C-alpha cells in the first residue's frame, strides 16, 4: 500500500506536470497562430515576456546589418 | 501599418514566383530550340551520307 500511494504521486505528479507544461505551450501556440494568420523569404515565429522585447529587436537590427521584419 | 508589411510580403512571393516562371518556361524553350537545330543539322548529315553512298554506288 505505501509502494502504491508513493508509485501513484510520482507517477500522478511528473504526468500533471508535463501535461500542465504542454496545455501552457499549446496555450501560447493558440495565441501565436492567431495573430500570425494576419501575414523565397522565411519566417521564424514565438513568444517572449514583453519586458525583453526592447533588447530583444534591437540585437535582431545589431545582429543582422539593419535588416529584420518584427511584428 | 501592419497591411503595408502584409502587402509587400504577399507581393515579394508573387514577385519571385513571376520571375522564376518565365526564367522556367524560357528554359524548356530553349532546350526545344536546341532540339530543333540539331534535327536540322542531323538532317544535312543524313542527305550528304546519301549523296555520298550514291556516288560510292
Amino acid at each position: 500500500n505505501f509502494e502504491k500511494i508513493e508509485n501513484e504521486l510520482k507517477e500522478i505528479n511528473t504526468n500533471q506536470e508535463a501535461l500542465k507544461r504542454n496545455f501552457l505551450e499549446l496555450t501560447e501556440l493558440k495565441f501565436i497562430l492567431r495573430k500570425t494568420q494576419q501575414f523565397r523569404l522565411g519566417f521564424v515565429a514565438g513568444v517572449i515576456n514583453r519586458e525583453r522585447i526592447p533588447t530583444f529587436e534591437r540585437m535582431l537590427w545589431r545582429v543582422c546589418r539593419g535588416n529584420v521584419f518584427l511584428r | 501599418s501592419q497591411s503595408q508589411g502584409i502587402q509587400q510580403l504577399l507581393q515579394a512571393e508573387k514577385r519571385a514566383a513571376e520571375k522564376v516562371s518565365e526564367a522556367r518556361k524560357r528554359k524548356n524553350r530553349r532546350l526545344k530550340q536546341a532540339k530543333e537545330e540539331a534535327q536540322a543539322e542531323i538532317e544535312q548529315y543524313r542527305l550528304q551520307r546519301e549523296k555520298e553512298f550514291k556516288a560510292k554506288e
